[PDB]
This record gives structure tokens, C-alpha cells and sequence, in this order.
């Protein structure tokens, strides 16, 4: 029942600002220390800041000292990271965590994290295209299907299949940046070959930054 | 400033192996100053999870195969019997200083037996071609080890420089990888050619596997 | 109503063992760190030990390692210091203290302290003799009277006047060790000359180590 | 190992003065390693009381005239306007190391106006004499400064080496001291002599003051 949930991350122009929130439940933040830790894509963990909410005591990593401010509101049981003068190098997933039960020097609960992308590019939703085998393709009884989730920005996108009912054999590939400066990925799934043309397969794509959601039915092409 | 030097930076081990990872302080540290070293495990797309605190204390709920120990400047995380689900990056953290710092991380991969990819090719959709571009995709599914080579040919012309690859994180149950290769062509170039082929070379394949289609079939 | 109260201190022979208790109220020792800190007579403070009762985590000063054991019984909300192989240099007032609610490195609540005296000398209760007022002994506009609390061991003794009803103008002197190896002190009070031979003055002496309590009436000596 | 050096070890100051006490680490400590220095006040017969923690935070309910600061490995407790109730011994505590260590303490006395003592002499009780010993008590009450001299005479013979003194801690309200001098004689020696005298010398007295009694008179 102890939980932390971050919110407020998103796309922002360089030199801009953004405020992250960290809402607690199952515990009271006045009993704790709250911390923020970030992870640049592909990189390690980098402690950002901490606060003791009861008395306002804060400490920061050199890397953000003078641009970021960690604060908290004990009544909303919610902490914040105010980030000013953002730079490319601040692009990262931001996590909030705590110290629990007088057990200091141990971050025991963390949120899921929230991505902050520092860029001049504008948000753009994906186009979603079916990945279906050629009508003349053969198989040994297992066939692959997928969705091509092309030309979006920033990260992330999520993909499910058949509204979550199809999970086994699903691979959603890490996005790749194209030379255009837009992401693309594919999501694939392996299914019985006999079920093609009989069973419905829909990929459910959600690009929250652009509020773009698509449900694409994938079938082999009528020739 | 004071730092932890984590080693090795990556490793691969089989299920059941005992694994040990090391964290070493950067400087000399006056006697009696404690570092209260913590160890965290981080799986792809998830927050780090606490394993060990104050050097040697097993955090509640964490399997007993994890243990920490310390002595002086040197700390060690030990996984006594590696499991498939222990694929992750492991980090130490030191509290000699405020702010504290983390080690660089150690990527743990699970070794397993060779497994050949299953290979599938996908033509571009008519919908995309309308917009001016053709993406052709090749999928290599559930293979080990991660290293693989994909070669694209269009009417037997080797394509070089117009594809991108993506690889999944190691699977937490079967320890395999999958990989996609996507070939980009203009709609004009796609329409000028017929045979589209993906050739895969992998350790698990006695010779390369080629999957193709013909445009318009 | 957060409170700590020590008990169990007393006179013990060199080489002997004693167990101190530290009983907590108004809070739960499971949500804290508990510390023992000691102070030899007329010296400064010396940290002795700490416990994190949830963990059982214990640290000790080098001066007590191997000899003392800190422990806690959370069902009793009470922490303990077991002291073995005692030495003269362990003579001190022992305080328990805590850190409160993730507020580490700050000993916010302390008990009143319990005195441990390590000695071969045996307990002995005091004799109580009047320091009688006189109508002919006025200085600075009052009379003065008191009780001489003589020949006791170990410390401490308490003295009140009229069961606590008389506090103004009382001085209870620090004890001095006599050449005999026994302590002695006087408690005095200045009073109106007009009160003499008409008001009752009673010193209440309690030497708990010997279970000695005496109420001594102090009056002018008959002239 | 790492220790804190407290200075001065004692001081005396007037009501309203600004007092500043210093705590210095034993050695150089790697940068970034925090001391989380705490300051405690201890009054006679009481437990220490938390004043300041984490170098500069005021503990809840502690008067605002108390403040803490630091810079490097130097820390300061500051009393901005000294009050009579601030008589105490003040200690710093460092948490670079585990275990933490305390400063050696600073005793703060309150200076006030000279005050002469009131002086009383008390013969031994008949009840005491029964057991073989006579204690004679001289009381110096509510005086300042602490320094005082007591001389005992028995039939004009200066007593040397057979008395003990005790002094109270400085009073938290009026900043005065009181002192007892107790003379120990045998019952036989006591009954052999007549005139018992306590002579008190003190700054507040223009000439020494003598209080005496004649054994067997009233």
C-alpha cells in the first residue's frame, strides 16, 4: 500500500522549465525523506536532490544546483521538483523515492518515473502501419504479425495487443531515432498460422505526448 | 570527489552460477566514517529495487541468494545462484558524502544455450506507400546469443546504409533476444524493383537463412 | 508526553554486572534509534551505544565493547544496557536518548539519568542533624536554618522542605566526600525571623540506595 | 581519530552580551562529508537539551537568541543576548564518524553586579555530639562573584585542614552563589573550647565579616 507516483514530465524547449510531482500514499511524507534520481537514456543513475519535508532541509548534486528546487507539501502528501534552465543533458527519466521508517541511506520505495525531454522539436503522433506476411509466404505453423509505429516524437509510446488480451509472444522493440529526427518502432507477435484470416489481431498504440491513440487491425493483404 | 568504482562493468553468467560484483571507494576516507553502502537492481523500463542496505543487510522480501559484504573501502554484492530473472543492471551507492553517489553499474546477462532465430519478412503497406515511403521489416525472433547479421538485397543489390536495427532486452524467462531490421526506400525506388530479401547469419544457423517476397505478388 | 525514563542504576562492586532499563512512552521505540550516553562526575558526555530495534543493529563505543550489551523489548517499549565486568571508570550518570522520526543525528529526548557507582564500599544511609535558626542570627534581613545530612554512601540524596511546599530560598549543597570515605551535605533555607518558633520546618531526606527516609523537624534550640 | 575542539573551555559574560562558542574538527575531512553538527545545553543535575541540529536548525521551542552556523570544519553556536537562565555547559556533537563524538564543553557563567554574602554560623546539635563528632557550619548566602575566603578560629586558633567547602551552582534567576564551610571536630575537642568563629572575606565586603558563638550560651 506504500506508493509513489510521479507526474508532470514531458517535452520542453531548451532553457525552459517544468515541475514534476511525486504523490505518496500508504504513508506520510513528513515521516520521511523524499529524493529525486534521474537516468539519462542508456545511462546510469544520477542522484539529483533530497528533502526532509518537515523542516525544508534540501541538498543537490552539483550538476543541477542553482537550476532545480526540491520542495514538498505535507498536507497533499506531495513533493515537487521545479526544474529551470533545462538543458539537453537533463533529458532523463526522473524517479522519486524515499527513505522509510528511520531506515536512512536506503531508498526502499520508488515511483515508476516520468520522462523529461529537453528539445526544440515539436510533438508529433505516429502513423501506424500493419506488418503482415505476403500472401505467398509459407510457414511451419507459427506466423508473425505486427504494427509499424512510425514517425513520432518525443518518447514514449506504448503498444498492447487485443486490448491486453494478447501478451504471450509480444515483442515491442526499443525505438530508433531516424535521420529525420523522429522515432519509429515495431511491435510484433507470433501466433498460429491457421488463425490468420480467422482471429482478429489489433495493436493498440498510445502516444500520450501528442494525445494520439490508434487501434489498427492487422491482416494479410487481400490480393 | 569521493566516488565508487564498480567492476566489472558487464558480465555474462549461466543459471546457477555464483556471481560477484565489486564497489571500491575513489579516495582514502578517514577512519570511522561510514559509507552505508546500498545495492540496487534495475530491470529495463523499471525503477531500481533495493536489495541490500548498510553493507550487509538483506532488504525485506529480497531473495536470499543476494548478499552484501564489506571491509574497508571495498564492497561486494554476491548472487549465490543466478536465475534467468536476475538479468539487470546492479548499482552500488555510497553515503560517505552528501550528496551520495552511485557506482557506474554492472550489466548482468544470462548465458544460455545457442538458439537460432526464427525469421520473418514483412512488405510495406499500401497505406504507407501512398505517403511516399516504403519500410520493409525483417524480424529475427527469440535467439541467443545477441550477435546476428542481417543483409538486405533488392533485386540482388546489397543495401548499405539504408537500414536500422533494434534489439529487445534479454527476456527475463527464456533469456533470448529478438531483433528487427527496417529497410527504408522511397516509394519510387520500391516500385522500380521486384525481389526483396532479408538474409540472416547467426551462430545457431548452419548456413544463412533468407526470407523474401516479390513486390505485387 | 514523549518521555524516556531510566532505571536500574546503583552501587555495584568492581567486576560486577548491572542491567539498566530505559522505558519509553508517548511513542514507539520500534520507530526510532535508542542511545545510551554517560557522564562521569564533573566530566563531559561520552556516547556509549545505540540500537535500531527493528534490525537489532547495535554499535558500541570502544570503551565498552565486549562488556556491555544494548538490547530492546518492543512489547515493553523498553531498551536495556547490560553491563558486565564493571570498572571504576564506568562510574557515571547514564542517560538514554533517542533520534525522533527520521530526524537523525539529533538527540531530541533524554531521560533524567541513572547513577552507576562502581566501588567496593558499602551502602550506608545518612544521619540527619538540625542546623537550628536563632532569633539572634539574622543576616541580610532573614534567619536561616537547615539540615546536615551526614555520613552516607553512595550518592545521591534528595532533600525537600515541608513536603515540597517550601522551595523559595532553599540551597541544597553539592555533596562533599569526607576523609572517612562517606559523603555529607547540608540543605539550608532563609526564612523570616518572625516565623521562628511558630512555623514548622521539616526537611525531607531520602537516600534511596539505603532505603533511608527521614523527616527532621528543625526549630530554634530552647534558650 | 576525528574529534571536535571546543573553545573557549569557559567564559563569563554579562546579561545582554553576545556570546559565541566555537567547535573545530580535529583534522581535514574530505569535502562533501557532512558533520551534521548538533549543540546541547546542560544545566546542573539535568539531562542535556537539544538546541541546534544539522549545523543550523533551531530545535522546536528553543528561544531564538540561540543560532548555529558553520564554514569548513568550524562551527559556531551564538547566543545573541545572554540571559540569566543561560548559565550552563554547552556541548557540540559531530557525526562525521560513527560513533559520533562530543566537544569537551564550554561553561558559561553570568557576570552580574557584586553582591556581598549574608553569613550565618551554626553550632553542632546536641543530638550529633552524642555520637562523638561536632560539625560546625558556616553559610555564605547569595553572593557574587564566586571567589570567597573563609577562615575558622577556635578560641583564636586558626583551623587548617579540618574543614570542607561546598558551593552551589550559579542561580538561574539571580546569578548568585552560596557556599558552606563545615568544620569537623571531635566531641572532646569541641567541649574543650568556647569561641567558635567564621571570618568571611569577599569583594562585596569592605572589611571581613565575623560570625561567632560561644559554646553553652544563647
Amino acid at each position: 500500500e506504500v506508493q509513489l507516483v510521479e507526474s508532470g514530465g514531458g517535452l520542453v524547449q531548451p532553457g525552459g522549465s517544468l515541475r514534476l510531482s511525486c504523490a505518496a500514499s500508504g504513508f506520510n511524507i513528513k515521516d520521511t525523506w523524499i529524493h529525486w534520481v534521474r537516468q539519462a537514456p542508456g545511462k546510469g543513475l544520477e542522484w539529483v536532490a533530497r528533502i526532509y519535508p518537515t523542516n525544508g532541509y534540501t541538498r543537490y548534486a552539483d550538476s543541477v544546483k542553482g537550476r532545480f528546487t526540491i520542495s514538498a507539501d505535507t498536507s497533499k502528501n506531495t513533493a515537487y521538483l521545479q526544474m529551470n534552465s533545462l538543458r539537453a543533458e537533463d533529458t532523463a527519466v526522473y524517479y522519486c523515492s524515499r527513505w522509510g521508517g528511520m531506515m536512512f541511506y536506503a531508498m526502499d520505495y520508488w515511483g515508476q518515473g516520468t520522462l523529461v525531454t529537453v528539445s526544440s522539436a515539436s510533438t508529433k503522433g505516429p502513423s501506424v502501419f500493419p506488418l503482415a506476411p505476403s500472401s505467398k509466404s509459407t510457414s511451419g505453423g507459427t506466423a508473425a504479425l505486427g504494427c509499424l509505429v512510425k514517425d513520432y516524437f518525443p518518447e514514449p509510446v506504448t503498444v498492447s495487443w487485443n486490448s491486453g488480451a494478447l501478451t504471450s509472444g509480444v515483442h515491442t522493440f526499443p525505438a530508433v531515432l531516424q535521420s529525420s529526427g523522429l522515432y519509429s518502432l515495431s511491435s510484433v507477435v507470433t501466433v498460429p498460422s491457421s488463425s490468420l484470416g480467422t482471429q482478429t489481431y489489433i495493436c493498440n498504440v498510445n502516444h500520450k505526448p501528442s494525445n494520439t491513440k490508434v487501434d489498427k487491425k492487422v491482416e494479410p493483404k487481400s490480393c | 570527489d569521493i566516488q565508487m568504482t564498480q567492476s566489472p562493468s558487464s558480465l555474462s553468467a549461466s543459471v546457477g552460477d555464483r556471481v560477484t560484483i565489486t564497489c571500491r571507494a575513489s579516495q582514502d576516507i578517514p577512519r570511522r566514517i561510514s559509507g552505508y553502502v546500498a545495492w540496487y537492481q534495475q530491470k529495463p523500463g523499471k525503477a531500481p529495487k533495493l536489495l541490500i542496505y548498510w553493507g550487509s543487510y538483506l532488504y525485506s522480501g529480497v531473495p536470499s541468494r543476494f548478499s552484501g559484504s564489506g571491509s574497508g573501502t571495498d564492497f561486494t554484492l554476491t548472487i549465490s545462484s543466478l536465475q534467468p530473472e536476475d538479468f539487470a543492471t546492479y548499482y552500488c551507492q555510497q553515503h560517505y558524502t552528501t550528496p551520495p553517489t552511485f557506482g557506474q553499474g554492472t550489466k548482468v546477462e544470462i548465458k544460455r544455450t545457442v538458439a537460432a532465430p526464427s525469421v520473418f519478412i514483412f512488405p510495406p503497406s499500401d497505406e504507407q506507400l501512398k505517403s511516399g515511403t516504403a519500410s520493409v521489416v525483417c524480424l529475427l525472433n527469440n535467439f541467443y546469443p545477441r550477435e546476428a547479421k542481417v543483409q538486405w538485397k533488392v533485386d540482388n543489390a546489397l543495401q548499405s546504409g539504408n537500414s536500422q536495427e533494434s534489439v529487445t532486452e534479454q527476456d527475463s524467462k527464456d533469456s533470448t533476444y529478438s531483433l528487427s531490421s527496417t529497410l527504408t526506400l522511397s516509394k519510387a525506388d520500391y516500385e522500380k524493383h521486384k525481389v526483396y530479401a532479408c538474409e540472416v547469419t547467426h551462430q545457431g544457423l548452419s548456413s544463412p537463412v533468407t526470407k523474401s517476397f516479390n513486390r505485387g505478388e
